[PDB]
């Protein structure tokens, strides 16, 4: 909340891998020293920080959003293909800690992988979340789903799409 | 109680500059087998390696590796790889050994060096022959001593011998009609094994189109990799494959030897000889290291008859920098401590006390010399017997070189900082040059760089070659009196062992290797063990079996008679033989080799160690401490008896011939020219009396017509037996090794396996068929109609979806998948505990828990990620389309055959390479009057035999 | 409940590690290593420097996708601290004081676009071996792919054309 | 376990900046010494027009 | 019968459960309403097992509930312990036996009966149907549903005769399990061991009326073969054995007829062995050949389920009558009303 809401880093700064791996990218000690050097350091919230980038040991953050690991989520093509954020994590940018929106499920990403034209975008998935899904969400997302070549759904609820 | 657990998740401190994390990037390295190094490509996940690939770019690797190059992920993840300086087997540091280290140089330096000594392997790394170059300017009487057990001896003997050079020979195979084969495995892993199997095996795919198909003639003891994919196979013994060579040089009319043979041999003699002289120029005479020193020279003499020299057989400058006879600087090594001459004693490698042979006794010599040295990479047998055992660097995490079978001498690159310490070659001869503290990344700069200069270094470490470097083109005359004035050794005293390397653990340098000992071995398919080889009429005569091995003799007329007998053959397999060689007693189980020699005994060098780690702990037995160093390969004094006590040796088959079924096609090149659908349609008249089969279905399917539809060909022509493709799909799809007991009980985990079917007349020298088996990926599966919680069905793009978390495990999709490419998680095979093995798994793939199914998924990690990868390229660019590149999706064991057997790619899109390949005429799927439509299809063996051994 | 695979004995991108000493699976680049297909031999794609100098040119020409790239990876990582404009005036720089460089100074413009490049990848001052000193903005080496850097170049010189 | 109800923060944001910056970046305008904002998308047409230096 | 016959679904159906491997996983069988919205594949024959299995257990249970409640009844009436009195009343539900109760007894029960007529050889059918839609070449018989019908009734005579030999001994119900009573069942077995016999011969027909090679080479392997033995005990106990039933006084010699039912019971399980096991050891690939031996743990858990039924079996003779008491009664006025008119 107070980083992109009001300071106002876009999330591929510190997630800068969102948009080609399947991984988007926790963020390192580096990407908070780059403010944090001069930004109020010798701070009581920053002593974990601060520890990190001088032993190497991580920042040992806590996963929210887990999946069981044979699942094999991909951000990229999620984001490359007009889905944005707030669909899947909601309004992080208000989150002062995060929590998981919801429960990830087969019904929810099924859901999505058989009723894409509900949640598509056109393209803006990284805008921050002021963005709000307009009332002609079944015509916008079905010229877009035609127009990303978004594939039927009896070929994205193959298993070997998601479990391997 | 909550779904997960917490999963703490650990980002940087400082980022990796170049990589995206999440997306694996590739290394090119180097990997020697026998020190001549194979360019491989090595995946690094996070900063580790994970699989190794083949480098495009390089000899001896065109596109594919071997199998020790794929195993090299699992002996780097070894988690008794050597942890530690070890003084005396208590730990010590690398300051502790460098002062001992200096105090022994200036011990030495007063002298100029008459007790320090050295032992390597064969060293093609010119960064380390550079160094021990200087090490011997600094000590003059200092010596090299180089050896390995599977050596290149008698190819260097017979350079001499015929030259008066040390000189190489490459063998272009891909200008090659009759390719002779003394006694020689070049299609079996060794020196330029990829690059020669590569060509033989593009000369040997024959489609419509194709005109010319080569020949191959082997004259082997053992029957080995090279001696399926012949057309005319002779089981001769290796004593007498001089003879052979000499009675080849008479008829061909120069200066050899006239010789006495059996009438087999005698006519498969002459017809190696009108084969060759009809193609002069385009054929090879290829002798093995194996056989003596005046089979290579007479080789090379032959070579220069038939106008072969400089057009298919290039003579080249030594890329082992120096040559030597090694087994002659072994007796001279163990001479020189048998004297009390030898002070200090620096081994890299090797494993000297349990690799030499055992007359030289050389454990008890190792203890006369007071202060040894190790660079071992294991704790092993010798670094128990010598004090200051150092750690050595794996190659994966090592910085050096490597020169190829060419001299292409690649740049070995480290995909991790070295695991347990790691002390490479390179640093431990620059601790011995004297300066202390010097990496092997500042020691191969400083070779390379003000050699081929640093913007070269950079392309260097890009690409995997070296563009500049190569080993020179050189035609020495050849002494045509000199290779005359020989004795050309006569066969023949009694039963004769031959010594072979293990095609699954060398030297055995990858005993402790999971994946290789789990590997069932070609033409055998013997796991977790060694065993002697017998022919079943070499058995019948030695054990005092109660056996004919005479009703293996017949024509199809009572073939099946003959299968049965094969199959009573067995069960004599596991028979424990007391043998006494010259003063040397094995006492090992044999089992029956139909393919072999007769009177001829393959033990396989490798086995019985002690000191590896809890792979192959006491696997085997061992074939070493009965060697003879006089004659290494083979000698003809043996006293194979009975003994009772019969040992559980284990098979993945079990079962030996095809039992008269429509399994492996074979066809000749002739009547394949004239007609290329003539192989179905003898079958289907035999079968049916029809050309053309008929299998009506009463399933629709699904249709697959504007999709991506994934398909599997398989050359029948092209696969030889290297099993390179079972350790890749291995390596990358994170398949257990269970234990000996296991594939006892039968289940061995192996997502594609190899058949070997020993089919052909009189049963005693049969024709041997290799055939890869992963799953057809059936379009009408029966092992999806059966499984009831739907956990395998098929997708979009027609390929088995094998689903690991909603299998409960009912195996009745093993029982009704008509090939039982199938595979259960009996027990928890996977490594739950051990974490260096827990690093060496894939994570695009998940790694099985106990009681769920397992086949190959078309190697499905690799298809889907080309399916993002062509999906975020089509939205990025805005066309809607996503069309995926036919060379978009190589398979592992795609990638890895080094034939290139295995095709895999789209079949709907006609101008792939599969679409291609499947449409011939000689295209067929396994098991056809059973609907299932395979995806994965074969091609037909069409031979190409000659008019003197068939006609 | 049963959580058979749910946490695979595999290691996952940033899965922590007790092998390992720091506590990380995912290992830190080895020095002197390149990929495959990758090279450093052409050095003023990689660094700003071909005689040692600043150099004022590009190693590939200008095209408006370049520039809209370097436009995007300049909003994500340099807009924050410097301002959309280039004047430094941002919300970063009113929370803390960093006091950053305006992009539109003479001093900049007069500046080349090599050394940019070095400012992209290795941030700028270091502490003086006497009277000692600080770092300033830290560098973008790991996050920005130098082909990006010198995009990123290419929008600054767009931005003070675009004020000037 | 309801969902949160993130607190609603006050203070300048960052917007206020970014849409004054987008303001000037677009839409023409003067400044001290600056002759005329020539606008990005058309900056930037210029500048590939006039081109940067190569090599 | 009905006791015997919960008993044994009690010990079978831990076996679709116990053969899994991630047996906790068994009611994803079941199409229950899960989060990841996925189904069973409803085509399978273990799919069929499930409903099978349930349906059949839920039946049989019903059936001995309702043909045990006016048993509960009279045990309910001449319990003399007060408290037992109550636990065999509900039981009974306090059945009150009643005209007007009486004809929905009969009627119910006669319909039940009818329901479960065609429901036992359908699920028996489908425990045939799980090899009888395979494509094993010893599996794919399109005999299978009626053969395995007649093997389990043959079988399940055979266990009929080796626990009701005791109760008619031990308990001295005599009177009540007569002679002809065993003569008749003898005879009833004799009729599905015929059957069985057939299916055998039918079995030898496909193979060599067939021209494929791999019916032939199930015909050779199962007689000539390493698992051959169970073959030959298989033709030794089913078939050979089965013949001295056919005469009369080997009917009414009571220790020939036990041991005789023994020996149908054991060659009723070795006829499994033959269908399942050496079908599976010799496939169309001969290098996916290979032996099966059993190890202790089979055994083990045989034994154990003998455990279980017979355990089963002798809390059901303590706590509950194992003669109808009712349809007794019924039968003995059904006797002597005959003995009326004659
Ligand atoms: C995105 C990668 C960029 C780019 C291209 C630039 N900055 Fe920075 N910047 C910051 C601070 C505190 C200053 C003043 C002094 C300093 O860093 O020493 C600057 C100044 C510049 C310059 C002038 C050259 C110099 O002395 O450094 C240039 C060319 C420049 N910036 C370009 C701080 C930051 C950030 C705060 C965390 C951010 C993000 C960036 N800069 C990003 C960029
Ligand atoms: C600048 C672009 C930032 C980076 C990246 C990170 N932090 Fe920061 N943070 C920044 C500012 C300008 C502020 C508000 C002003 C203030 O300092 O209070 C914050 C706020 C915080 C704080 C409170 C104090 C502070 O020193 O900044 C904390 C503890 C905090 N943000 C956490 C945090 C972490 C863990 C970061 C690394 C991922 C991080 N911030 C990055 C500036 C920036
Ligand atoms: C809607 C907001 C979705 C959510 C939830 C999930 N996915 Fe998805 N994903 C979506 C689309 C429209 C696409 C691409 C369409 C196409 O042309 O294929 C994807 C992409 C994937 C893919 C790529 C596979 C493929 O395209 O063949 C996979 C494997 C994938 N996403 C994984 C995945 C998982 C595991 C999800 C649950 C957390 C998931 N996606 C949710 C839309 C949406
Ligand atoms: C991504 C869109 C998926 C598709 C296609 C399928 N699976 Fe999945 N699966 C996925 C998610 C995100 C979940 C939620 C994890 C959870 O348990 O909530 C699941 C769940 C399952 C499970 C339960 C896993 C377990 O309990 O061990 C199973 C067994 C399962 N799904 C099966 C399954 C099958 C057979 C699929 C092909 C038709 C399939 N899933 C597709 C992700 C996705
Ligand atoms: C839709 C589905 C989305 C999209 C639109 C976003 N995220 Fe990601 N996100 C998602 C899942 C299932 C997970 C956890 C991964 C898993 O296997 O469970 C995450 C998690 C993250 C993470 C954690 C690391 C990881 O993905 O492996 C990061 C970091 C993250 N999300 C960042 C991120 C950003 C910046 C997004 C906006 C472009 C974003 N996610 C979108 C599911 C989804
Ligand atoms: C410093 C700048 C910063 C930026 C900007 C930022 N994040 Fe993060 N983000 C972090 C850090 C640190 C973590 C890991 C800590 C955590 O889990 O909260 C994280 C992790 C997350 C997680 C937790 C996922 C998990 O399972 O741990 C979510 C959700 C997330 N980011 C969403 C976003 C989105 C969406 C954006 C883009 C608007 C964004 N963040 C922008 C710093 C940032
Ligand atoms: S399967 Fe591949 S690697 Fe194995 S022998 Fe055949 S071609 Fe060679
Ligand atoms: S045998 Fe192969 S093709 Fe047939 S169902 Fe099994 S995996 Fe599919
Ligand atoms: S039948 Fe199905 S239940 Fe599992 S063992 Fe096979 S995927
Ligand atoms: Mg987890």
């Amino acid at each position: 909340q107070l980083h992109v809401n009001v300071v106002g880093i876009d999330c591929r700064y510190c997630h800068t891998s969102v948009d080609q791996s399947y991984f988007a990218n926790i963020p390192a000690t580096e990407t908070c020293m780059t403010c944090h050097s001069q930004i109020k350091t010798y701070s009581p919230l920053l002593e974990k920080v601060r520890e990190s980038y001088a032993t190497g040991k991580p920042i040992e953050w806590v996963k929210v959003y887990d999946l069981p690991n044979f699942v094999y989520f991909n951000h990229s093509i999620h984001v490359n293909k007009g889905i944005g954020c707030s669909t899947c994590h909601g309004q992080v940018n208000n989150m002062p800690v995060v929590w998981q929106q919801q429960a990830l499920y087969m019904g929810w990403c099924l859901n999505c992988h058989r009723n894409p034209e509900l949640y598509v975008r056109p393209r803006e998935e990284v805008y921050n979340m002021d963005y709000v899904p307009p009332s002609n969400q079944l015509e916008i997302g079905r010229q877009l789903v035609a127009e990303y070549g978004i594939m039927p759904p009896d070929q994205l609820t193959n298993c070997y799409v998601c479990h391997r | 109680c909550t779904y997960q657990p917490r999963q703490y998740i650990a980002p940087f401190d400082r980022q990796p500059e170049g990589r995206v994390p999440g997306i694996p990037q590739y290394f090119a390295s180097t990997l020697t087998l026998g020190g001549y190094g194979t360019g491989v490509l090595v995946r690094s996940n996070e900063g580790r390696p994970t699989k190794v690939e083949g480098n495009p770019r390089h000899p001896a690797s065109l596109g594919g590796t071997d199998l020790f190059a794929q195993a090299e992920i699992l002996t780097m993840y070894d988690p008794d790889r050597s942890t530690t300086v070890l003084r005396q087997g208590v730990p010590s540091t690398w300051a502790e050994f460098t002062t001992t280290l200096g105090n022994a140089l200036t011990a030495a330096r007063a002298t100029q060096g008459a007790g320090v000594r050295l032992l390597t392997t064969t060293i093609t790394s010119p960064s380390l022959a550079a160094q021990i170059e200087q090490f011997l300017q600094a000590y003059p009487q200092a010596r090299w001593y180089q050896y390995e057990p599977i050596n290149r001896d008698n190819v260097v003997a017979g350079a001499r011998l015929a030259f008066g050079r040390d000189v190489t020979t490459r063998y272009d195979l891909s200008a090659a009609q009759v390719v002779v084969s003394l006694d020689a495995d070049f299609l079996a892993p060794g020196p330029g094994f990829v690059a020669y199997a590569r060509a033989f095996a593009e000369r040997r795919k024959v489609r419509k189109d194709s005109t010319t198909m080569n020949r191959l003639y082997v004259v082997e003891a053992s029957p080995s990799t090279t001696g399926t994919a012949a057309d005319h196979r002779l089981p001769l013994r290796a004593d007498a494959i001089a003879a052979f060579t000499g009675a080849l040089a008479n008829e061909l009319g120069v200066g050899g030897a006239p010789a006495t043979l059996s009438p087999k041999a005698e006519e498969f003699l002459r017809a190696i000889a009108r084969d060759l002289e009809e193609h002069r120029g385009q054929s090879v005479v290829i002798a093995g290291d194996q056989q003596p020193p005046i089979v290579h020279a007479l080789a090379h003499l032959i070579n220069a008859e038939l106008g072969n020299v400089g057009q298919t057989v290039f003579y080249h400058e030594p890329v082992e920098a120096r040559p030597t006879n090694q087994t002659e600087e072994l007796v001279a090594l163990v001479s020189e401590m048998a004297a009390g001459r030898v002070e200090t004693l620096i081994m890299i490698g090797g494993n000297p006390v349990y690799n030499a042979p055992g007359d030289l006794r050389f454990a008890d010599r190792m203890a006369s010399v007071p202060l040894t040295i190790h660079l071992s990479q294991f704790v092993d047998e010798t670094s128990a017997r010598a004090t200051w055992h150092i750690p050595q660097a794996h190659p994966l995490e090592s910085w050096g070189d490597a020169r190829a079978f060419d001299g292409t001498a690649s740049i070995v690159q480290p995909l991790i900082e070295p695991l347990y310490g790691g002390k490479t070659a390179n640093e431990l001869l620059a601790a011995m040059l004297g300066q202390p503290e010097a990496e092997s990344y500042d020691l191969v700069r400083s070779f390379w760089l003000e050699q081929i200069g640093e913007t070269g270094w950079q392309v260097a470490l890009a690409n995997g070659v070296i563009a500049e470097t190569v080993a020179p083109v050189i035609e020495p005359t050849l002494n045509e009196g000199a290779i005359r004035a020989t004795p050309i050794p006569q066969p023949g005293d009694g039963v004769e062992i031959v010594f072979r390397p293990d095609p699954s653990l060398f030297d055995g340098f990858y005993a402790n290797n999971g994946w290789l000992q789990e590997l069932p071995r070609p033409l055998t398919k013997l796991v977790w063990d060694n065993a002697a080889l017998m022919s079943p009429r070499t058995a019948i005569k030695l054990l005092g079996l109660p056996f004919n091995a005479d009703r293996l003799i017949g024509t199809e007329a009572d073939d099946r008679e003959r299968q049965q007998y094969l199959e009573q053959l067995s069960k004599v397999n596991g028979t424990i033989a007391r043998i006494e060689y010259r003063g040397g007693i094995i006492e090992i189980p044999i089992w029956l080799l139909p393919g072999h020699a007769e009177d001829s005994i393959t033990l396989n060098l490798g086995y019985g160690r002690t000191h590896a780690g809890r792979v192959g702990n006491n696997v085997g037995i061992d074939v070493y401490p009965i060697r003879t160093s006089d004659s290494p390969w083979f000698g003809a004094g043996a006293r194979v008896t009975n003994t009772g006590r019969t040992y559980l040796l284990v098979s993945t088959q079990d079962h030996w011939t095809l039992e008269g079924r429509d399994i492996y096609r074979v066809g000749e090149f002739k009547k394949f020219k004239e007609d290329p659908k003539y192989i179905a349609k003898e079958v289907y008249q035999e079968e049916y009396g029809r050309e053309t089969p008929n299998y009506q279905s009463l399933q629709p399917g699904d249709d697959y017509t504007g999709r991506n539809a994934w398909g599997m060909t398989i050359n029948l022509n092209a696969c030889i037996g290297c099993n390179a493709c079972v350790v890749a799909c291995q390596a990358e799809n994170n398949i257990a090794v269970v234990g000996k007991d296991q594939v006892s009980r039968g289940r061995e985990m192996h997502w594609i396996r190899i058949d070997r079917y020993f089919a052909g007349e009189d049963l005693d020298n049969p024709s041997i068929y290799m055939m890869p088996v992963n799953c057809m990926q059936c379009e009408k599966a029966p092992c999806e109609v059966v499984c009831p919680v739907a956990a395998t069905v098929h997708d979009y793009e027609g390929l088995n979806n094998m689903v690991y978390n909603r299998c409960v495990g009912t195996k009745y999709c093993s029982n009704n998948c008509p090939y039982k490419v199938r595979r259960f998680n009996f027990l928890q095979y996977s490594d739950t505990t051990t974490e260096t093995f827990k690093l060496a798994f894939n994570p695009d793939v998940t790694v099985r828990i106990r009681g769920v199914m397992e086949k190959c998924t078309y190697c499905v990690q690799r298809i889907s990620g080309a399916r993002i990868a062509a999906k975020r390229a089509a939205v990025q660019a805005g066309q809607s389309s996503y069309v995926i590149s036919d060379g978009a999706i190589q398979t592992a064991c795609e990638q890895a055959c080094p034939t290139g057997a295995i095709v895999f790619g789209d079949i709907n899109d006609s101008n792939s390479r599969v679409a291609k390949w499947k449409a011939e005429g000689h295209n067929y799927g396994l098991l056809g009057f059973l609907n299932t439509v395979p995806r994965t299809t074969y091609l037909a063996r069409v031979r190409n035999p000659s008019e003197e051994l068939e006609k | 409940c049963h959580q058979d695979m749910y946490d695979q004995q595999k290691y996952t991108t940033y899965e922590p590690s007790s092998f390992f000493a720091d506590g990380r699976s995912s290992r830190p680049n080895v020095p002197g290593t390149t990929p495959f297909e990758v090279v450093k031999t052409d050095e003023f794609l990689y660094t700003g420097l071909i005689d040692g100098q600043e150099v004022d040119a590009m190693p590939f020409p200008v095209t408006k996708d370049l520039l809209l790239r370097g436009q995007l990876k300049y909003n994500i990582y340099c807009a924050v601290c410097h301002g959309e404009a280039g004047y430094g005036a941002s919300m970063v720089a009113e929370r803390g004081g960093i006091v950053p460089a305006n992009f539109h100074q003479q001093r900049l413009r007069e500046a080349p676009l090599s050394h940019f490049f070095v400012v992209i990848t290795n941030g700028v001052y270091r502490g003086d071996p006497e009277n000692g000193g600080y770092q300033s903005m830290y560098g973008y080496a790991s996050r920005i792919t130098p082909e990006d850097r010198w995009a990123i170049a290419a929008y600054i010189r767009a931005l003070q054309l675009s004020q000037n | 376990p309801f969902t949160p109800q993130p607190a609603p923060v006050t203070g300048n944001t960052y917007r206020t900046y970014v849409n004054d910056a987008r303001t000037l970046l677009n839409s023409y305008g003067y400044t001290m010494e600056g002759k005329v904002h020539i606008p990005i998308d058309r900056a930037m047409d210029l500048i590939v027009e006039r081109g940067l230096p190569v090599r | 019968a009905e006791a015997m016959t919960l008993f044994a679904v009690a010990c079978a159906g831990l076996y679709p459960i116990l053969h899994l491997g991630r047996p906790w996983l068994f009611y994803w069988l079941i199409p229950y309403p899960n989060t990841h919205g996925m189904w069973p594949q409803f085509r399978s024959a273990l799919a069929w097992d499930v409903f099978a299995i349930s349906t059949y257990a839920t039946v049989s249970l019903v059936f001995w509930l309702v043909g045990l409640i006016p048993d509960f009844a009279t045990l309910r009436d001449r319990a003399k312990n007060i408290w037992v009195k109550r636990l065999y009343g509900i039981a009974a539900l306090g059945w009150r036996g009643s005209a007007r109760h009486w004809h929905r007894y009969e009627m119910a029960s006669i319909l039940l009966a009818g329901l479960s007529t065609p429901l036992v050889v359908s699920v028996h059918s489908i425990i045939s149907l799980d090899f009888a839609i395979s494509q094993v070449p010893g599996w794919q018989v399109t005999v299978f549903p009626p053969y395995f019908v007649a093997g389990a009734v043959f079988a399940g005579f055979a266990m009929v005769l080796l626990l009701m030999i005791p109760v008619r001994t031990f308990y001295g119900f005599e009177n009540y399990i007569t002679l002809h009573h065993l003569d008749v069942m003898a005879k009833v077995m004799l009729t599905t061991g015929m059957i069985v016999v057939y299916g055998y011969f039918m079995e030898v027909f496909a193979s060599l009326y067939s021209g494929n090679e791999f019916e032939e080479y199930l015909l050779y392997n199962r007689l000539f073969g390493p698992s051959s033995w169970a073959y030959w005990g298989l033709l030794f106990c089913n078939a050979v054995a089965i013949q001295p039933l056919w005469f009369k006084k080997v009917r009414q010699n009571i220790p020939a007829l036990l041991i005789i039912s023994l020996i149908v019971s054991v060659g009723m399980w070795l006829e499994r062995y033959v269908i399942i096991v050496i079908s599976l050891e010799r496939d169309f690939l001969p290098s996916s050949w290979d032996i099966y031996i059993p190890t202790i743990w089979d055994w083990s858990l045989y034994i154990g389920t003998f455990g279980l039924f017979f355990t089963l079996l002798f809390l059901f003779i303590r706590v509950l009558p194992m003669i109808n008491i009712f349809e007794m009664r019924l039968f003995l006025y059904q006797e002597t009303e005959k003995a009326k008119q004659r």
